[PDB]
């Protein structure tokens, strides 16, 4: 944002005085604006909204529709469970679930895990999750054709590096760099 | 120098393909 | 090194690094492209508002200047003609 | 070009703030409190309705720490907001409603169903206060303290998402502070003349019981109603007198330093010396204040501790880099730096901590209201708003399947 | 590069007011009239410029 | 003293004059009807609407 | 040459020259339509063949084809002025809605194509006129009362005060 | 420093205002109009 | 794109820290004695405490005594003033020899004069006065100080002034708008024209409007201006005087160069003295190069007698390629360089040597290189060959016409056949003298 | 005056000395 400094600086052109410049803007005239209803294509229901533009792009298309994408999910309902996208420990529900939740927050792992619902289903960690989807990824690659562990190891590291009561953190770190 | 346009911060822009890419949300990988 | 050996077995898995980083990547999306047009509005925001802050004291303070300086030329005005006339009488008195 | 004819309502404990997306500030903010009269509610909404003395009319509040209390007092005060703040009849103007983190989803469902059926705006969309207040900071990776007249709450938000779960509510806010000067007044007996009867200023030196009279034409009015009138001077009196020590209160440290001075509606005045710093530090530490001193209270730094601990180190990195401090409680004199000491000593200065900065009225209370204008008007954000044809399933499927 | 108005003057019009006067150049193609200077004018009056005659003028001197 | 110190009048930077042909900068002006102009396309077409001009009034 | 400041009042139209110390021009916002169209200064004079309309209701443009009348006769009438040679200066009540301000600046520019124009607030006119950087404006207009604060000339939106009684129903009672 | 990506202002000189104002950035605020940031850098003196 | 001259490969003496000649460096091969002599003289004339010292480069025609001279010349750099003159430059139909001999010696001291203007630039924004009941006395309007609003690009400040400037700002045309230059010191208003803001395209007066002034309105830093004693000379000697009667007969009789007299010498010496001593001037003492010597009568050499012995004398290096020749000016007397055994004892004789084969094919290489010419080694043997039968300057010279031949014949490199035509085409003195007798 | 003659052009068209009437 700011650090409290001096205000910004904008464009404009009735500096001077309009002395300067009524020949340049009398001499030319307006693109004429409308209130116009549009409907983004990146609606999947065709709702309509109204907004200004220039009578001359009316109804053209919505520039951001362009900002709509979406990353993939895995899709199976009956067989591809079992044959390709086999599990042994989480049942087809959790599985969905999971699966749906991830589309709703966009395979943002640690949010995903936020939601992940403790009361109908056992509770699990995030890196649980993570696994869990790239060896979903991974079956669905076969059938359509870096460490977990080490990231636990991270989080317990960190956890107690922090956890750290202060004393022992300005000894450490004194020893940290000593040698 | 430096010797840049010093750029302009736009809108996001639209992408015409995807480029893979997000910060580390800890903003302290090493 | 008491150091070192405090440090050996404690870098075996406590110490002097974060174990490996992750390699995944990630396509961006459009909760993320909202996001950054977030950051870039409520840039504007705030800049906007700072500019329509200065702007309102500086052309506030400008006019308190005309209605200032407006008050002084009218004191001004009397005083000289004041001193006009007392002049115009030492011109004609001499 | 990226903006729509969008309303973004954020009724929070205290006043609702109204207002056009796209602007600076919110349009207005008058109180949630709401006049009563018998018949349903004949009434009362705005600050201009809800102060002048009336025969036995009652206040109340359709809100409680957030979550909607009565959908009917809500329906009126929304109504009166659009008849005469806004001015515009709702059937046109997409609005999105700022919601607390903790309120409940079947809340939010009945809201939806309120907005939709009776009002009939042609598109709606929800987003929590916290969301909104980080939203206003241009920051996704942030951590808010939110405090209010009723509650206060510390919330982190990650991607734009609220971590759901790591939430912490703490009654140490607004009312908190309130009942303690209540306390103070009644321990050094302030008698506090309502400002609708006064009608003289026979004025008194320090101390001295100030002499005044009372007009003659007033009704009588329902204790809930001076209770509330009251309950704002003594806001009033927060806002004014109340300031907090840089480092943990002491008694000779309180004692030195320059009392200062506020004097009452009926001409009563009085100075101050340590209490009001002693005060906040009840806050910010709930043991040395009376009756509401249990363990079970939890301080501000306890909070933000709690808040950031409850969630892992692949997002407490995140907050430590931005500690936002929104709401009422967060203007007492002196008391961002004094949490920003009290994180600094709670929270291990080890890795990279830093508040962000903002201070005025303005930014703190409106900041919930001036994320929802930031949103509001957002060029990608347009796709969100739940659409009447689709509210039709949406309401119940989609006011969950799309606002999370 | 010299950069040089030539034209035919039309009009040399009353300079009495510090004085000021316009001078109207032609070519078969256009013409133009030009608010003259103190300096200008001294040159023209000079020169007896006279309505009629084809001359340069070095904008530059 | 006012012979001495006239001062004051504000020099009042001119008008940045348009060509109404071309929109450019002007760099002529038509003795006839003062409109300016830069081109001499620009100075036949002033001329022959000063024509239709004179002609409808 | 000089800037055109037209104050819509609530009732009460003022017009005149930047610069000037007193509104020139001073005719009700008043527009009738027969039982053409005509403004206050002839409007006032042809009820008994006149519907009077006010286009401003408590500072607030109740309907645009109204206002724009109002302000052709503003311009063409009372100032004689050309809109397209002068800068225009529009004053709206406090807490106008942002739709209000938009529609003001479209009918300006295209229809009457001005080639600079300012919306300023009414309360911090006025306060420029008393002088003094910051204050409190209690503005009692044409048709509603507005009590504003303003801090360096920038007025709180959120403290403003609106009461909805002035000169027309204080007439009434 | 701790190399932050986005606070990249730098010195800049106006052409009409012809002068150093210091450390500024542009953006482009809403509307499309391109807008200079800036900083009051312990540096403002130096610029006489 | 530069024309080569016969010594554009000279770039400096060779010579390394310690002063000794390196076998070939800077363009310069071979004559190592003579340029760790030409270096020490370098180092004499850096050192600037010695006025009037000569010395006499002799030897046989072509043996770099102008290399020498010129590779000195590099060597110090262009900021000392470097003066050549041929032996016959001295026989002027205006002046006498003596008096263009001394005018030389002054073109070889240098001065560099540093002066700091301090100015108040700007366009006029007011010109105010300020009103006082001020005097001693006295019922009349009375001025205690002129305002002045000065406007840069940069800003705008307020100037107030002696009220005794409001005379120049009327004799000076200004009003506001103007341009103006207000010196700090001497306090003199000046109107360099019109701001160019007020200037429409359609203003047919030039020279009157100015760009606004860049930068502050406080600055003009300073000029420094090098000259020679002999600028000040002649500038002093005959005033400009283009403002009177003097302009037009002067200006109308023809210009002749005139016998400066000691009086004006010595005048510009104390001027330069106290100038040096204000620290607005340094001196640059320089070298006067005299080719061809022998040239000079023994008048001039009489002269330089005593020129050589003034404190305010150059460093003289004087050429001469003559045997043992009667001196010009005299019927029969004989001394070694065709210059007085008198002048020779004031003198420090560096003596250059014939150049070896081998020193002739590596100047004749330099000379390829400087020339942009790609020569064979047959070629470059065979030049060789060449200039030890005829001359050096003969090879030097045979370079650019085969270059030209082997072009026409579509090479691009000298070979042997080339330098063989053009050595059939052209002749040297040796043969040519043969075919004369 | 320009505008008596001639007709301003709406911003973006290319200047064409389009006429009043
Ligand atoms: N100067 C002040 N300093 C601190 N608190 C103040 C001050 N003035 C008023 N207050 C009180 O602080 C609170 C203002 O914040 P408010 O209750 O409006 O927050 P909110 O944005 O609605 O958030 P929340 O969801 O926490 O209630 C009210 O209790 C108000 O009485
Ligand atoms: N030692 C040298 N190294 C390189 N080039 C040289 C050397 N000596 C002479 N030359 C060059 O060879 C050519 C002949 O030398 P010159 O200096 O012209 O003869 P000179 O001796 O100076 O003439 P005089 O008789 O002394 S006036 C010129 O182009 C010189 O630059």
């Amino acid at each position: 944002s700011d650090k409290k400094d001096a205000p910004p600086l904008l464009p404009s052109d009735t500096g001077q005085g309009y002395r300067t410049v009524k020949a340049k803007l009398g001499s030319k005239k307006v693109r004429p604006w409308k209130w116009m209803p549009f409907t983004n294509p990146a609606r999947k229901d065709g709702a309509m909204f109204f907004h200004w533009r220039r009578a001359a792009e009316e109804g053209k298309d919505y520039p951001f529709a362009r900002f709509n994408k979406t990353v993939q999910v895995p899709v199976y309902s009956e067989q591809e469970y079992q044959l390709y996208l086999h599990d042994d420990a989480w049942t087809k529900a959790e599985t969905d679930h999971l699966f749906d939740l991830s589309r709703r927050f966009d395979l943002r792992f640690v949010v995903i895990h936020d939601r992940y619902d403790h009361q109908q289903f056992k509770k699990r960690s995030v890196e649980d999750l993570k696994e869990r989807y790239y060896h979903i990824c991974a079956k669905l690659a076969n059938v359509r054709a870096f460490d977990a562990g080490h990231e636990r190891r991270r989080k317990e590291q960190l956890e107690r590096l922090y956890n750290r009561t202060p004393e022992q953190v300005a000894e450490e770190e004194y020893l940290l760099q000593e040698l | 120098d430096q010797t840049e346009v010093m750029p302009l911060w736009t809108p996001p822009t639209p992408p015409q393909d995807d480029s893979d890419i997000y910060l580390d949300s800890v903003m302290c990988l090493m | 090194h008491q150091r070192i050996a405090e440090l050996r077995k404690a870098g075996l898995w406590s110490q002097r690094r974060l174990p490996k980083l992750q390699e995944a990547p990630r396509p961006k999306s459009h909760w993320d492209y909202l996001l950054e047009e977030m950051q870039w509005m409520a840039t504007d925001f705030a800049q906007e508002r700072r500019w329509k802050v200065a702007a309102a004291k500086k052309l506030v303070r400008t006019v308190v200047r005309h209605h200032e300086e407006k008050q002084l030329r009218e004191e001004r005005g009397k005083k000289e003609e004041q001193s006009r006339l007392r002049r115009i009488a030492a011109s004609t008195a001499r | 070009g990226d903006e729509v004819g969008a309303l973004v309502f954020d009724i929070g404990s205290y006043t609702v703030r109204a207002g056009y997306a796209g602007e600076d500030c919110p349009k207005v903010d008058f109180p949630t409190a709401i006049g009563m009269v018998v018949e349903g509610p004949t009434y009362y909404i705005d600050t201009n309705a809800l102060r002048v003395p009336r025969e036995n009319m009652e206040a109340i509040s359709p809100l409680k720490n957030g979550m909607v209390e009565d959908w009917d007092s809500f329906q009126a005060i929304l109504d009166h907001t659009y008849k005469m703040h806004v001015k515009s009849e709702a059937s046109l103007h997409p609005v999105l409603m700022s919601e607390a983190p903790w309120n409940t989803r079947a809340k939010r469902e009945k809201l939806t169903e309120l907005m939709f059926e009776h009002y009939n705006i042609p598109a709606f969309f929800l987003c929590k206060t916290a969301v909104l207040t980080a939203f206003a900071n241009g920051r996704s990776t942030g951590l808010i303290l939110d405090s209010g007249a009723t509650h206060t709450t510390a919330i982190p938000v990650h991607d734009g998402y609220v971590l759901q779960q790591g939430i912490v509510k703490s009654p140490l806010a607004g009312d908190f502070i309130t009942m303690q000067c209540r306390e103070l007044f009644q321990e050094m007996n302030i008698e506090l003349v309502p400002p609708y009867m006064i009608a003289s200023k026979e004025a008194v030196r320090e101390g001295s019981p100030a002499n005044w009279k009372r007009k003659e034409k007033l009704p009588q009015v329902t204790r809930s109603w001076h209770n509330y009138m009251c309950n704002c001077v003594i806001q009033d009196f927060q806002a004014s007198v109340l300031q907090v020590s840089d480092s943990t209160y002491d008694e000779q440290v309180a004692a030195q330093m320059p009392t200062v001075h506020y004097e009452f509606p009926n001409g009563y005045n009085c100075d101050f010396g340590a209490e009001r710093l002693k005060i906040p530090e009840g806050l910010f530490d709930p043991s040395n204040v009376k009756g509401l001193s249990g363990n079970t209270m939890l301080g501000v730094s306890h909070v933000v501790t709690t808040s950031v601990g409850m969630c892992d180190i692949d997002i407490r990195p995140g907050l430590y880099g931005s500690v936002i401090v929104a709401g009422g409680n967060t203007l007492i004199q002196s008391f961002t730096d004094r949490l920003n000491r009290e994180l600094s000593q709670k929270t291990p200065p080890s890795m990279r901590l830093k508040l962000i900065a903002n201070n005025t009225t303005v930014e703190r209370r409106f900041s919930s209201w001036i994320g929802g204008s930031i949103l509001a008007s957002l060029g990608t954000f347009q796709q969100m708003w739940i659409s009447k044809q689709e509210y039709e399933e949406g309401g119940k499927q989609c006011v969950e399947r799309k606002c999370p | 590069e010299t950069e040089i108005i030539e034209g035919e003057v039309v009009e040399i019009q009353i300079d009495r007011p510090s004085k000021v006067g316009k001078l109207t150049l032609k070519t078969t193609e256009m013409e133009t009239i030009y608010d003259l200077g103190t300096k200008m004018i001294e040159s023209l009056t000079k020169d007896k410029v006279q309505a009629g005659d084809v001359i340069t003028i070095d904008k530059a001197t | 003293f006012e012979e001495w110190f006239p001062q004051g009048r504000p020099p009042k930077v001119p008008v940045r004059e348009v060509c109404p042909v071309t929109h450019r900068p002007a760099l002529y002006r038509d003795p006839v009807t003062d409109i300016p102009y830069a081109t001499a396309r620009a100075f036949k077409i002033i001329r022959e609407a000063y024509k239709k001009y004179i002609t409808a009034h | 040459i000089a800037a055109l400041v037209v104050d819509n009042g609530s009732g009460m139209c003022k017009a005149g020259f930047a610069g000037d110390d007193a509104p020139r021009a001073v005719f009700p916002s008043i527009v009738g339509r027969p039982r053409d169209s005509y403004v206050g200064d002839e409007a006032q004079s042809k009820r008994g063949i006149l519907t009077l309309k006010y286009p401003i209701e408590h500072g607030i443009v109740t309907n645009w084809d109204d206002m724009e009348k109002i302000w052709h006769h503003t311009f063409y009438n009372e100032l004689r002025v050309a809109p397209e040679e002068h800068p225009v200066l529009l004053t709206e009540a406090p807490l106008n809605p942002k739709a209000n301000r938009e529609k003001m600046t479209q009918i300006m520019f295209e229809t009457f194509n001005t080639p600079a124009m300012y919306v300023a607030i009414q309360a911090v006119l006025s306060l420029y006129a008393s002088g003094r950087t910051t204050g409190i404006v209690m503005d009692s207009g044409d048709g509603v009362t507005h009590t504003v604060p303003i801090y360096e000339g920038y007025a709180l939106p959120h403290a403003i005060l609106r009461l909805d009684l002035a000169g027309r129903d204080l007439t009434d009672y | 420093g701790l190399g932050d990506v986005r606070y990249r202002y730098c010195l800049t000189t106006l052409t009409v205002p012809q002068r150093c104002i210091g450390f500024a950035r542009r953006r482009v605020g809403r509307g499309g109009r391109v807008l200079l940031d800036r900083a009051h850098s312990d540096y403002d003196s130096v610029f006489h | 794109t530069q024309r080569i001259a016969s010594h554009s490969h000279v770039k400096g003496l060779g010579l390394d820290e310690s002063g000794l000649a390196k076998q070939a460096a800077s363009g310069l091969v071979g004559q190592e004695n003579a340029r760790e002599a030409c270096g020490v003289i370098v180092e004499l004339i850096k050192s600037k405490k010695m006025a009037g010292r000569a010395v006499l480069l002799a030897g046989p025609p072509g043996t770099g005594k102008t290399a020498l001279a010129l590779a000195i010349a590099q060597e110090l750099g262009s900021k000392v003033p470097f003066c050549p003159m041929v032996g016959s430059e001295v026989y002027s139909t205006e002046i006498k020899k003596t008096e263009v001999l001394m005018e030389n010696f002054r073109r070889a001291i240098g001065l560099r004069i540093k002066e700091t203007k301090e100015v108040y630039e700007g366009e006029v924004t007011e010109l105010t006065p300020c009103e006082t009941e001020n005097p001693m006395g006295g019922y009349g309007k009375t001025i205690s100080h002129v305002i002045i609003g000065l406007k840069t690009a940069k800003g705008t400040k307020q100037l107030k002034l002696d009220p005794s400037i409001f005379e120049s700002l009327q004799k000076e045309r200004v009003e506001a708008g103007d341009v103006i230059y207000i010196e700090a010191n001497s306090g003199a208003v000046k109107r360099q024209g019109r701001c160019d803001t007020y200037a429409t395209e359609f203003d047919l007066e030039a020279e009157e409007y100015v760009p606004l002034p860049k930068g502050d309105v406080h600055k003009k830093k300073e000029i420094i201006q090098d000259v020679t004693l002999h600028d000040l000379d002649v500038a002093n000697a005959r005033p400009q005087g283009g403002q009177d009667i003097l302009s037009m007969m002067g200006q109308l009789m023809k210009p002749k160069k005139t016998e400066i007299t000691d009086k004006l010498r010595g005048e510009i010496n104390k001027v330069v003295n106290k100038y040096i001593d204000q620290g607005i001037a340094e001196l640059v003492p320089g070298v006067l190069f005299v080719d061809e010597v022998h040239m000079l009568d023994i008048e001039c050499f009489t002269y330089l007698h005593r020129a050589l012995e003034s404190s305010i004398a150059p460093i003289v290096i004087f050429a001469s390629n003559r045997g043992n020749c009667v001196i010009r000016g005299t019927e029969d007397i004989t001394s070694p360089h065709g210059i007085p055994l008198d002048l020779l004892d004031r003198v420090m004789i560096i003596r250059t040597m014939l150049y070896t084969p081998q020193e002739m094919k590596q100047i004749i290489k330099i000379r390829a290189q400087t020339e942009g010419i790609n020569i064979s080694e047959e070629a470059l043997n065979h030049l060789g060959e060449i200039g030890t039968k005829t001359t050096l300057r003969y090879s030097v010279q045979l370079l650019t016409p085969a270059n030209l031949l082997a072009k026409i014949n579509g090479k691009d490199s000298i070979e042997k056949e080339h330098v063989e035509e053009i050595s059939e085409l052209f002749y040297d003195a040796k043969s040519s003298a043969k075919i004369l007798a | 005056k320009a505008s008596r003659l001639f007709q301003p052009v709406q911003y973006g068209q290319k200047p064409e000395g389009r006429t009043v009437a």
